[PDB]
């Protein structure tokens, strides 16, 4: 039972840390992190990462990737988010890998090289106003017309649709089939006639979108996998997505450390209640950091249970909120000051993240569903 | 005992609810929260003309004389509607002046009542920020005083004609009135979580007039109580919106409101709000009785800071994606609940302050 | 909006506290409090209370009681439990009042005078091994045989059956009707042929029982209310029970006050972590104390809602556990010493109460069921 | 890294599981928990014969030399069976002596390995009870020492041949070996939450021998880690029993484990146990690398004291009435988890101690 980072990973880490912190000045880097995949510098960042080879860091070498281990991919995902940079997670961790497994040779030739270089970015079109947690009830329609599909519907919370080149779109291709046997994944260019989007400004600052499909026509060959078998894609190949989300914890550890240094320097650290609060969040961040590595090692050995996955995700995202609340309390009167305003502490990052962390308890799996799965798959409870 | 509003406070509640409902619409909130002052001046004027700025203030001032309980009823309605007007900074300052101010300070109160004069309070500082021991310094200048230091994130400072500023003089901490245009006073506008425009104040030997010697501990306790009343409103409004939404939003063939984990999260919000409410009104009774120990106000404020923040976190989560949308109403309850729960110090700082009062009460 | 106790009640409260603490010496009082209704001195205490007139304090004068107000009853229930004394709550607050409302004249003359004097005590026979939270599914059977019922079945957790004169027995008199319309209440004497009980030793110290009914024959005239009309009796006239259970919080306040003084006088109170824990539990006990009074006042005005009753009960019993956990931590090493062993702090009361508080979250209404009721009845949610 | 036990510790775990399973039956627990010593002497003998008393101790002493991780694997299995034997007091004391004792004191260890010598540790006092700053005094007596003071609830004192007593000498806090028959030493038997029989120790100038100058902070950290390991086993066994119970117990026409609120309480237990476990092994690895700042042991112990007590409270509530019955198993886990979560101070005391180490490490 060795819980220590290998010396190889620590060197990689310190080098990635400097690289990512060096791409942009700190104030500019804060802004790009807030803006996420919807921002006007996202594609710029994606292109820099692609040009320097980081986008296919974890991809197999036979697809042009560096073929690095799951542990090294995890350090990369950790350090890019720790720097506050956006990273094209859905493209590199969902779209790429699914195309490698389910893609035609023509689909692979068309999308993979551009994803690698940062010239092609996807957004995921799953969620609908009427189908969120219950995604299998989606109703965006794809009707076959000869060699084409005609797509009519709308999606909501299509993150990055406004900067994406393609939508990874989930559609109802068989209205009569049982809900799980009637969905297809179809790739839709964001410049297709009949496609549009509208902004949704979030409280955290990033802009997401609703997307609309009015008579959009795509070739049948742009289906990924089996027609009516897209639910099998939506529910599999999730392990990269899981470690990507777990890697967000690195940033909260950074900000914990930065608050301690802030509090040491101005005397706030002398207060018993600050010390208690720092101690409790330290203990919770330790567990988070170790559970996140344990999941990562499991993925590396192909031994990750859905129970451990969901348990780790629910604890981690709830711990981010806890740490954000608690650290904000330690900041005192400065804790309410937004980024870009005078008096902000640590540039307002904790104030801003508090308004973002409140989404991750239902992104990447709804925590109530994940606790059901822990009880059912983890403890053998019958389904609720 | 009795746990119900009198018929006067019930009438006042309904009048304030109707005014806030009229003005705190999506369109108006969006416009005000992107304005220079971040204050809804039309709503201020309607509250004045409806007599709601005077309702808690003394008859001498033109007010109704209904005191802290009337102010908390008004503040809870404001929280229920997340309506941006500086009621608690102006009316807590008015109550402090009424109770501890000189006669010339009290001459400001008629302009508060009739809507033409706003106040704010500068009670907090950056860093340790112990609100009972302000680092800002007061120096006697013959009969008056000159204040030197900095105050943090003073709320709704735009258009405020006077500030009550806490400072420490030769005889310990006190509360001082300062004119907004005084020489030596300056501030940087700074945007807060709730989208209010606050000011970071710099005072360079700024002339000021003392309030009475008990003013500061009393004002802190009244402000704690007033903030818990806003937070009670914020929590209740959030829970009502969320329950309404979950009755109609269907997933898996049924309302989300039929899932047991959903019902249990709702029920925990319901329980915290009931707890918050009784502790709030215990704090008002204690103030009425001339309570000086400070425990009841801190109990109320801790419930607002811990319970109320719990509620608005749950109502964000239970909404899913639509709750993040700034064009949908619930996010504003999170912003308000989050900011209020750290105002004058957060839940942990309250516990430490309260534990010391308990320990001190034990030995005497 | 007045949250103060009237001076009259405060005087009553001080006089009761002096009486109840004088009834038995502290150490004997602690024993009988731990032993509860199953104990060998329970009937002795009940008889003392009867002779002094406390049992019918809240009973109407037309039934021999003093007709005191609901607030006075709540004060009495608080102070008797604050002294650590057992009280015959089910007899005085469930059986008595239901006989007053539904008993025949013969049943009222037979049972009410003896209950007032402490010569008659009842145990409630509701719960079965297979019908606990789902009480309406009970299977203990009562078959009519002329002017008797023949009762066959078993109850579990029949608290006090070993010291009671009568069982208040819910039984199935109609196997064909819907489950809610086939139950009757029948009074079974504990010396009946075919009745027996066996002890269940609980971790908290008190002994409860299982009771068994093998061909027990009881007159039809001992049915309370109408045959098959028992479910209404079971699920109504609960307000007295609710305030008696709420009154249990008074002892937790007393013990919090005692630990503060204990900690004051050995230096423990100087530690910041101790002051913080005292402060949090004080805040939680204040909410409890005030919500308990709000419920009592609502009962006195006949306007208590089920949602409020359920919210208040669930909050209160969970707060008892929090205060017990937290106070045990403040006691340090002595926190683990059981009553009657040397070194025990406050006679081990907190150590023992911690092993008893773990029962009250599912007694007097299961807390999960009460939270469902809060959601549906208090907030309008459709039922889960 | 790696989050799996190796070959040897997995074998050790299976041997401990078999032995505790054989002995910690309902009948034996009831007899032992009403006996005068409250200690399962048969189990103690089977542990010795199986090599389990020696597995964590040095080879010089006839043990296997597997160290602290061996001890934690054994203590986790103990906790999973709530089996009453003084493993952590004897084996923590034995590890202290192996690490900081004189050659003379290390001569005690063969008797511990073969099961003939039991030890305990006296690390707590009544009142403030700062375990790092014992009130009990140590006064030089020529080349030895004499101790005067009181120690509170010394665990499993019956039949202990020796005690490690923490006390403050002229050069600060230290750890001293005392024989249980030493003159001036007495105790009062006192029953604890777990049903152990502890002793409140009175020391009237009791002769004693010092361990090495680093012994006390080292021992407190090892004891915190060992207690975390017991509590992980307690919480894990408790969850397992409750899960099996709720799959079978039906109300409203379906198993209780089909209620979403029930599934979420179980899931929260599962999460707390996973967090407890990683934080325990981090403390073990920190002890291996010779860490002395004490943070990792306190993180581990806090998880035991907060999360572990959370688990056994949930498993009590989820059982309803049957869980209060002392003839049903789950109440014992509540008892153990309750007592362990206050041993050497509770969760709040740990957070205060941990926060001071963080602040001091910041400067
Ligand atoms: C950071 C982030 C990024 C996202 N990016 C994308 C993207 O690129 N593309 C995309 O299509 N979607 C995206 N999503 C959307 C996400 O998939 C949905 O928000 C999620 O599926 C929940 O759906 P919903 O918002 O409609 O919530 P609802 O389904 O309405 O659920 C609302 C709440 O109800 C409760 N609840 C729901 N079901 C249950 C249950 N069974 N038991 C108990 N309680 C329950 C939960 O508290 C939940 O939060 C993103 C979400 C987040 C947070
Ligand atoms: C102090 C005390 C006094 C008592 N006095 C009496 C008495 O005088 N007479 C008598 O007949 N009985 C008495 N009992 C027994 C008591 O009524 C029952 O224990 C209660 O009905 C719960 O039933 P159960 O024990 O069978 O638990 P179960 O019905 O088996 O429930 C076990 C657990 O399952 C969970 N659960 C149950 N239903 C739901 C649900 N719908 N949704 C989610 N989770 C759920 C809860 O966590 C619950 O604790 C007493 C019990 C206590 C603790
Ligand atoms: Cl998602
Ligand atoms: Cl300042
Ligand atoms: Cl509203
Ligand atoms: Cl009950």
């Amino acid at each position: 039972m060795d819980l220590r980072e290998p010396a190889a990973l620590s060197e990689l880490r310190a080098e990635l840390r400097a690289y990512f912190n060096g791409l942009l000045p700190a104030d500019e880097r804060r802004r790009v992190g807030e803006q996420g995949v919807g921002g006007e510098r996202f594609r710029e960042v994606v292109k820099m990462l692609g040009s320097d080879g980081w986008l296919g860091y974890g991809w197999p070498k036979e697809y042009g990737g560096q073929g690095r281990s799951i542990s090294e991919q995890y350090v990369l995902f950790d350090e890019v988010q720790r720097a506050g940079l956006p990273f094209p997670f859905v493209t590199v961790n969902t779209v790429g890998p699914t195309l490698m497994k389910y893609g035609t040779e023509e689909q692979k030739k068309k999308y993979l090289p551009g994803i690698l270089s940062g010239d092609i970015v996807f957004a995921i079109g799953y969620t609908e106003p009427g189908a969120g947690t219950d995604l299998a009830s989606l109703t965006t329609r794809a009707v076959r017309d000869g060699d084409e599909f005609v797509i009519d519907g709308s999606k909501i919370f299509t993150s990055g649709a406004n900067t994406a080149d393609y939508i990874w779109l989930a559609c109802r291709t068989d209205p009569e089939a049982p809900k799980h046997k009637g969905i297809s994944i179809i790739i839709v260019p964001t410049d297709a006639e009949g496609f549009s989007w509208s902004p949704i400004q979030t409280v955290g600052g990033m802009v997401v979108t609703a997307t609309y499909y009015s008579g959009v026509r795509v070739p049948v060959s742009e289906v990924v996998g089996e027609i009516n078998g897209g639910w099998k894609l939506i529910t599999t190949q999730l392990n990269h997505e899981r470690i990507g989300l777990a890697a967000l914890g690195g940033r909260m550890i950074r900000l914990w450390e930065d608050v301690v240094a802030w509090a040491r320097d101005n005397g706030v650290l002398e207060q018993p209640w600050v010390r208690r609060d720092l101690a409790r969040t330290y203990a919770k961040l330790e567990a988070m950091r170790l559970l996140n590595w344990k999941m990562t090692i499991a993925v590396e050995n192909d031994e990750l249970t859905g129970a451990d996955a969901g348990a780790t995700k629910a604890y981690g995202t709830e711990t981010h909120i806890d740490v954000q609340r608690t650290l904000t309390g330690i900041l005192g009167a400065a804790g309410r000051i937004r980024p870009e305003s005078p008096g902000a502490v640590l540039a307002g990052q904790i104030e801003q993240l508090s308004r973002q962390g409140i989404v991750n308890t239902f992104g990447g799996g709804v925590n109530e569903v994940l606790r059901d799965m822990v009880a059912t798959l983890g403890l053998g409870m019958p389904r609720s | 005992m009795d746990f119900t509003l009198g018929e006067e406070l019930t009438e006042l509640q309904g009048l304030a609810r109707q005014i806030f409902t009229d003005h705190a619409t999506h369109q108006r909130l969006r416009a005000v929260e992107t304005s220079e002052s971040r204050i809804d001046e039309t709503l201020w004027r309607e509250l004045a003309g409806a007599g709601l700025l005077g309702v808690a203030l003394p008859e001498a001032a033109g007010g109704a004389g209904l005191g802290l309980g009337a102010l908390c009823v008004l503040l809870e309605e404001q929280g229920r509607h997340v309506a941006p007007v500086p009621l608690w900074p102006t009316l807590v300052a008015a109550l402090a002046i009424a109770e501890h101010g000189t006669a010339e300070q009290r001459d400001l109160l008629p302009g508060v009542v009739d809507g033409s004069r706003r106040l704010t309070v500068a009670l907090e500082e950056f860093g340790v920020g112990d609100v009972a021991a302000p680092g800002c310094t007061a120096v006697p200048d013959g009969d008056g005083w000159r204040l030197s230091g900095t105050k943090a994130v003073v709320p709704s400072i735009t258009g405020a004609a006077h500030l009550l500023v806490s400072a420490t003089g030769p005889d310990g901490p006190g509360l001082f009135l300062v004119d907004a245009d005084a020489p030596g006073l300056s501030w940087e506008r700074t945007e807060t979580t709730s989208r209010d425009m606050a000011g970071n104040l710099t005072l360079d030997a700024v002339p000021a007039r003392a309030l009475g010697p008990a003013a500061l501990p009393w004002t802190l306790d009244v402000a704690r109580t007033a903030l818990a009343a806003v937070q009670l409103g914020v929590a209740s409004g959030a829970l009502h919106i969320t329950a309404s939404y979950l009755k109609e939003r269907e997933q898996f063939g049924r309302p989300l409101g039929t899932f047991q984990a959903v019902q249990h999260q709702l029920a925990d919000c319901y329980i915290e709000i009931e707890a918050m409410r009784v502790c709030l009104w215990q704090a008002v009774c204690a103030a009425e009785d001339g309570a000086t120990d400070g425990k009841a106000a801190l109990v109320a404020k801790w419930w607002a800071d811990e319970g109320g923040l719990n509620v608005v976190h749950r109502t964000q989560h239970l909404h899913g994606g639509i709750g993040v949308d700034v064009d949908y109403p619930i996010h504003r309850y999170f912003l308000w609940g989050k900011q209020i729960s750290g105002t004058l110090g957060g839940a942990s700082a309250d516990l430490q302050r309260l534990g010391d009062l308990i320990a001190e009460g034990a030995a005497s």
